[PDB]
């Protein structure tokens, strides 16, 4: 795979070549691949190879990204989350 | 309260929620 605006990935904080998790609303389907970059700017989310049969065009999906950590350090860990609109516009997260 | 341990944990690093997709490429 999945192709995703390098500004998405650094605002999920999700590295290029990093493993995902895609969770699709519009037909259930969840898989899992790895982030490829597509270029700032372009609202890009392009499913390639493979991971075509799991997306289509205008489908609403949710990416993650996992981590491992030790018990202590995992208490006050904080997930990044980036939030859009329209069309893939970034809107500011809430508390 | 979840008592302390020696594990390790898999924790949500961050996610993209609700983004559409924008494109589908079998091929390439």
């Amino acid at each position: 795979x999945c192709a995703i605006d390098q500004d998405f990935l650094d605002a999920a904080g999700i590295l290029e070549n990093e493993a995902i998790d895609i969770w699709n609303v519009t037909n259930g389907k969840r898989f899992s691949t790895y982030a490829i970059a597509a270029e700032r700017g372009s609202r890009i989310i392009s499913v390639q190879g493979a991971a075509a049969h799991c997306a289509s065009v205008g489908d609403i999906v949710i990416i993650a990204s996992f981590v491992t950590m030790p018990d202590e350090e995992a208490r006050t860990w904080r997930p990044n989350v980036a939030y859009f609109e329209g069309d893939n516009e970034m809107k500011r997260t809430a508390k | 309260l979840v008592p302390r341990g020696s594990m390790i944990r898999t924790m949500l690093q961050g996610k993209l929620h609700r983004v559409k997709v924008t494109h589908a490429d079998l091929h390439y």
